RNA sequence: GGUGAAAUUCUUGGAUUUAUGAAAGACGAACAACUGCGAAAGCAUUUGCCAAGGAUGUUUUCAUUAAUCAAGAACGAAAGUUGGGGGCUCGAAGACGAUCAGAUACCGUCCUAGUCUCAACCAUAAACGAUGCCGACCAGGGAUCGGCGGAUGUUGCUUAUAGGACUCCGCCGGCACCUUAUGAGAAAUCAAAGUCUUUGGGUUCCGGGGGGAGUAUGGUCGCAAGGCUGAAACUUAAAGGAAUUGA
């Protein structure tokens, strides 16, 4: 039976975002991301591009190695995160279960923008 | 990606500058075969409900 | 007092010589090494420097392992405290 | 208490210009 | 090494009894108080048991580099050594040394509870050249330090010279045989500014 | 190197939920740093959702490390229990007050385990205020009887029967109906635990929670 | 100048008291003159909702929403969030 | 890395990321408030000990001990510092990239002192309530913090109760708000900036045009920085405040 679990990660800034496909214990099976093509800076964390991102990725996960269960787990928002998410339904992905927990504020409080970050 | 499907309603304009009249694209749902999600551009306000032809859409 | 603005032990010492920050670290080791002290045992006010790291109360005889200078140190405050609480809570 | 900006520069060149004439240039 | 070590009189008999002799000071000893030497000996300051019945995080003053070579880590004054890990480890206690490295030595190996006495020696200056000499005197040391460009070209590398000066770079292989081998010996930097101490990571 | 990863299917132990955790691929079992005896300790976090059926424990993952495999088949015990930064950060709403604490215990096999609790002054009929707040050395006399009354019901026979009063969450709830004559207490919950000084392996025990 | 009962801006018996970072900028501010905004907000969106939820096990799930408090160093509010001015009477809400 | 946009800078010396331990040093998010305490500066994890302080209660005690102050004494953020521990983080100067005619900056990147702690210095801050301390009085109302009193209230279930949290009303002493302000004020505002033209409650400190100048000089002190005390020549008719109307 298929006991599928198996985490994709986004690791984000503001200014720039990838992906890396992750799996439960978090070893990455592969990863990639844009730039090789045409759209730099900015336009990256821009929400079209994103879409470009993640398909790129789940293609790999299902039909090719084939797990079917994933959570989705990214890191502090950004405009990206509505296309990242609603594309998994179009990558033909089923979500297992969705959590994510980009890691919380505790009071990491220096001038450098540490705290900054965070969520 | 991206099929093609006759017309498609926007959903609601994702943001932009905008105040009014709102200068850069929106996000649309085909207003038949729903729940594909696409960016696509629009001069003007738009509101939902509204009717325009995506001919080629992609 | 008498020609005396501060107190010295060794600014007197010197003369011209030396100067302000040198005796600053020095004068209150010297002040030290004078400095009676109560020992733990008796409770007088007896303690003296026997040599660079002993101490010995005159009265009741107790010889007893101390700093260089004085009695004891901060550092021996923060060790002997860590090793009581460890014994503590591990002979438990 | 103490004011403003006026005190705060002339507090730098208060020891400065006096220092200034031992070593001149 | 001017500071003390504290004598321990043991005297029990037998014929075949080996006893006597100075164990090293720690603080807050005091006399016609008992010592105790071995295995399962009470946790108090100035007594010398195995490092495994020592818990974690507990400063020790003396540890063997091996069994039974009685010292050889912290001896110097105000100086000590806190056992940083242990575990259930048959094979290794792990001990953060007052160098700071983190050092791999048997759990067997004696360690005396306390830091060791006469501390804060060397932190207070002498002020006075002959109160360097007399320390110098009493232990192996040849007091005055002549300068390398002060001594003739025959006797020194970085003597001569007209005015003074040393000639060439200061600093020399670690690889250089004797004789060559002058000055700052394989230095890591020079120049004032940020190092720190020996850091081992594990 | 795809073409050459195994695949692990992740076992649960006994005492416990579904035995199906998920699938792996890790790179081929070959000779001098084989996969199998490699890794195993990393961690498998399954949501209590996806185990129970129920979005009653909607959050709660629990962090299990593998410490036996028996051919591309990987057993696992307690090794934590984690939960999610999305449930403390509900739960916790402003003009309320907190009643914190934390626990550290062993087992009987020294197992340790560290359990916390946090707790809300509970509402009561007929309020105005919309604050409510406890009186803070009043909230320190609570957080001293947590220690106490969870280190109690705890430290029996290892992991084994504290785990199954862990995930529906029975421990927590006991403590709210005694304490509540002196002052409330609202949620109350395992939270976390990691093992952080384990004994030893004691392999042949294991194997009794594995079948 | 003052216009003000509040005096120089919240400090009631105390005048220090205990410094927040922006999220914005990182400038110390004192937590009752910081400008904290609640956003309790969804991961998804209006219309990714629906899509998720179609090709995912569980009805509904919960979602588990994103909580955030935001801090300000007043400058950073006026640009966007919530300060905009008033009207004279209304300041003493 | 980074941003508005880039680059220095870091990248098979497979980074970034990912997990697990350990070390190191820091800090106590959200909770944490027109809410607390402490002389003030200031002070948030738990627990123990040790002494401490206010409020409150008191048919306990003393009986005018009091009030407030030149002098004099104690404490006194930060930075700088003296020596150790210690240096994680960040980070003056410097050094780098853009921007810039210059940019030495904002902004980006490297980062030393330092930040931290301990024994020492030091004595200053928009160290502020820009509002001396103390006392009595003049005006309505609701919160909240603390204690006390009254309820055959609620919850509690404490064997039952008393308590305690909650709801209450009364109340001492609070931090303050609210709305009117009798009245003050130049107005803005203010239950004090009222009770000073109704001119004189007790005490103390300070100012007495603007600049020069808070410097010069002397005395004093400080480890040093420099502080504290603190003029005059000479200049000159406004400096400054609040509100109001333009731009």
């Amino acid at each position: 039976i298929f006991a599928s679990f198996n985490d994709t990660f986004i690791h984000v800034t503001d200014l720039s975002g990838r992906e890396t496909l992750v799996r439960i214990t978090g070893g990455m099976k592969v990863k990639a991301d844009r730039d090789e093509s045409s759209p730099y800076a900015a336009m990256l964390a821009s929400q079209d591009v994103a879409q470009r991102c993640k398909e790129l990725g789940i293609t790999a996960l299902h039909i090719k190695l084939r797990a079917t269960g994933g959570n989705k787990t990214k890191t502090p928002g950004p405009g990206a995160q509505s296309a990242l998410r609603a594309l998994a339904r179009s990558g033909m992905k089923i979500g297992r279960i969705e959590d994510v927990t980009p890691v919380p504020t505790d009071s990491t409080r220096r001038k450098g923008g540490r705290r900054g970050r965070r969520l | 990606m991206d099929t093609q499907v006759k017309l498609a309603v926007v959903v609601k304009v994702m943001g932009r500058t905008g105040s009014r009249g709102q200068v850069t694209q929106v996000r649309v749902k085909f207003l038949d075969d729903q729940n594909r999600l696409i960016m696509r551009n629009v001069k003007g306000p738009v509101r939902e409900g509204d009717i325009l032809t995506l001919l080629e859409s992609e | 007092m008498t020609k005396r603005t501060k107190k010295a032990g060794i600014v007197g010492k010197y003369g011209t010589r030396y100067g302000a920050s040198l005796r600053k670290q020095i004068k209150k080791m010297e002040v030290s090494q004078h400095s009676k002290y109560f020992c733990e045992f008796c409770g007088k006010f007896a303690v003296k420097r026997k040599a660079v790291g002993i101490w010995g109360c005159k009265d009741c005889g107790k010889v007893k392992a101390g700093g260089a200078y004085t009695m004891n140190t901060a550092s021996a405050v923060t060790v002997r405290s860590t090793i009581r609480r460890l014994r503590e809570q591990t002979e438990a | 208490m103490r004011a403003k900006w006026k005190k705060k520069r002339m507090r730098r060149l208060k020891r400065k210009r006096r220092k200034m004439r031992q070593r001149s240039k | 090494r001017g500071a003390p070590l504290a004598k321990v009189t043991f005297r029990h008999p037998f014929r075949y009894k080996h006893q006597k002799e100075l164990f090293v000071a720690a603080e807050g000893m005091y006399t016609g108080q008992f010592v105790y030497c071995g295995r399962r000996a009470t946790l108090s300051i100035g007594n010398v048991l195995p490092i495994r019945s020592v818990p974690e995080g507990a400063v020790v003053c003396n540890v063997e580099h091996h069994v039974g070579d009685r010292g050889v880590f912290a001896r110097a004054s105000g100086d000590y050594a806190i056992v940083i890990s242990h575990n259930p480890d048959n094979g290794t206690s792990r001990i953060k040394l007052p160098s700071g490295a983190k050092k791999i030595v048997p759990s067997s190996c004696r360690a005396m509870i306390g830091q060791v006495a006469g501390g804060g020696r060397t932190e207070k200056p002498m002020l006075k050249a002959g109160n360097a000499y007399h320390k110098y005197r009493v232990k192996r040391n040849c007091w005055p330090k002549v300068r390398g460009v002060a001594m003739n070209p025959v006797e020194h590398p970085h003597g001569g010279g007209n005015h003074q000066h040393i000639g060439h770079a200061s600093t020399v292989r670690r690889d250089a045989p004797p004789g060559q081998k002058v000055g700052l010996i394989a230095a890591r930097r020079t120049g004032r500014l940020r190092g720190q101490a020996a850091a081992t990571a594990a | 190197p795809f073409a050459k990863k195994d695949w692990y299917d992740i076992k649960a132990p006994s005492v416990f939920n579904v035995r199906n955790i998920g699938k792996t691929l890790v790179s081929r079992t070959q000779g001098t740093k084989i996969a199998s005896e490699g890794l195993k300790h990393r961690v498998f976090e399954v949501s209590l959702a996806d185990l129970q059926n129920d979005e009653d424990q909607a959050y709660r993952k629990i962090r299990l490390r593998a410490e036996d495999v028996q051919g591309k088949n990987v057993l696992t015990n307690f090794w934590g229990m984690s939960f999610t930064t999305d449930k403390l950060r509900s739960l916790v709403k402003k003009w309320q007050t907190l009643i914190e604490a934390h626990v550290d215990v062993k087992t009987t096999d020294g197992y340790m385990l560290r359990l916390f609790c946090i707790g809300f002054t509970k509402r009561r009929p007929n309020q105005v205020k919309r604050t409510c707040y406890a009186q803070a050395s009043q909230i320190r006399q609570i957080r001293r009887k947590m220690v106490e009354i969870m280190a109690n019901q705890a430290s029996s026979c290892d992991l084994k029967e504290l785990v199954s009063k862990f995930i529906p969450e029975v421990i927590g709830k006991e403590i709210e109906k005694a304490t509540s004559s002196i002052f409330p207490l609202q949620n109350v919950f395992v939270r976390k635990v990691k093992i952080l000084k384990a004994p030893k392996f004691d392999l042949g025990k294991l194997m009794e929670v594995h079948g | 100048t003052f216009k003000r009962r509040n005096g120089g801006r919240n400090k009631h018996g105390r005048g220090h008291v205990k410094y927040i970072r922006c999220s914005n900028c990182a400038k110390c501010c004192p937590k009752d003159k910081a400008i904290k905004r609640f956003q309790v907000r969804n991961i998804v969106e209006q219309a990714a909702i629906r899509d998720v939820q179609e090709a995912c096990v569980h009805d509904g799930y919960v979602l588990p929403k994103l909580y955030a408090k935001v801090h300000h160093c007043v400058s950073c509010a006026i640009h966007a969030h919530i300060v905009r001015v008033r009207s004279r009477e209304n300041r003493r809400d």
